[PDB]
């Protein structure tokens, strides 16, 4: 997050002080590599 | 180091909670998160790292 929190598989192990910009260093040979890396933003919902 | 007596009564503290009592190991994957806890507030089970 901009504010720096950081979470693994929910829960937040720690949070930095701020982030300008965020850079993914991830390499795989596989051409299928991964599913999806995006940007959202808050809202209000309800989940079962 | 994680010292974690099993089968006996002990105090405990875990994640900066803290209690006493007797732990038991079982088998859910519960991959979601790192602690549960009831809805009285007293935690039940907790997942190694
Ligand atoms: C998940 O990865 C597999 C790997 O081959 C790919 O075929 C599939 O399209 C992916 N599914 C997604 C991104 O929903
Ligand atoms: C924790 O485990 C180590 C290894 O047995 C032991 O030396 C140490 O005394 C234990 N600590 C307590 C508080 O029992
Ligand atoms: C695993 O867990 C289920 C439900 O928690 C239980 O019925 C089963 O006896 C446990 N052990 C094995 C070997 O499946």
């Amino acid at each position: 997050s901009r504010t720096g929190h950081f979470y693994i598989n929910g829960y937040r192990y720690f949070t930095l002080g701020n982030v300008e910009a965020v850079n993914f260093n991830v390499t795989t040979a596989e051409t299928t590599d991964f599913c999806t890396v995006a940007l959202a933003s808050y809202a209000d919902v309800l989940v079962n | 180091f994680m010292n974690v007596t099993l089968d006996k009564c002990t105090k405990y503290n875990i994640y900066d909670v803290s209690g006493v009592g007797v732990i038991r190991v079982s088998n859910d994957t519960f991959l979601n998160g790192i602690t549960y806890t009831s809805t009285s507030g007293n935690l039940l089970g907790f997942k190694d790292v």
